[PDB]
């Protein structure tokens, strides 16, 4: 646990230098502010400092349940090769929990915010716009997903 | 001239939000009226006693001028 604290603060500065990783760190900061949801993944270099095994027993202890998991794979296999095998091995989980220990989600609302981190120096600027999504459920996403791919990508190699 | 080559910046930090997620008139009356008092008292002082003393000026250039216009005993 204490050497990966100290891995943990190794990535966090190589990260400053996957630019592009740096923007969506910043526009899910934004647009989803105030929410759990505008957090990183690896999190602030002072809770990395300050997290604890309890911590990390108790986020364990709630989360992997089996209601809330899933086991898939394909390829060469037969299916009742495998359900026997989680009967097998997972079947001990913790197919439960305390009545009011296992919350569902709150509607994470979306702002309208501009974030700027202002560097001359550098080469390049990466930057990112975007708005509301609707959400997986809805639809409509398979219109979406037409509509960026007219518009599409470049990068610089293209031979069109 | 334009904005590219103005001039150099490094790290610096900028949050803005829009305005539709935002009243217009915010604490307009609870925070400004005291803003407005401590930006008056920051000026009040060398900005009037020139114009206080053009109020006596004004004054008593009228008084003088009207007396002189009055007869004397004689």
């Amino acid at each position: 646990i204490e050497k990966e604290r100290d891995v943990i603060l190794q990535e966090l500065q190589e990260n400053d230098t996957s630019m592009r990783d740096v923007v969506f760190n910043y526009l899910h900061a934004t647009a989803f502010q105030g929410t759990p949801l505008a957090q990183s993944v690896e999190g602030p270099s002072e809770n990395v400092r300050k997290l604890s095994r309890a911590d990390l027993t108790e986020y364990l202890s709630r989360h992997y349940k089996a209601p809330r998991m899933v086991l898939a794979a394909a390829g060469g296999l037969e299916h009742r090769q495998l359900l026997d095998l989680a009967q097998k091995h997972f079947s001990g989980l913790s197919g439960t929990y305390d009545e009011d220990a296992v919350p569902t989600l709150s509607p994470c609302r979306f702002t309208g915010s501009q974030i700027c981190h202002r560097e001359d120096g550098l080469p390049l600027a990466h930057v990112a716009i975007a708005v509301e999504g609707p959400g997986w459920a809805h639809p409509d996403n398979v219109a979406l997903q037409v509509a960026n791919a007219i518009i599409g990508h470049y990068d610089c190699t293209y031979g069109g | 001239r334009q904005f590219g080559h103005l001039t150099r910046v490094r790290h610096v930090i900028t949050y803005s939000l829009s305005p539709f997620e935002q009243r217009a008139f915010p604490h307009y009356f609870s925070k400004g009226i005291p803003n407005v008092l401590r930006r008056t008292r920051a000026c009040i002082l060398r900005v009037a006693p020139p114009f206080v003393a053009f109020y006596l000026v004004y004054t008593w250039g009228t008084q003088e001028f009207e007396k002189s216009k009055r007869k004397n005993p004689a």
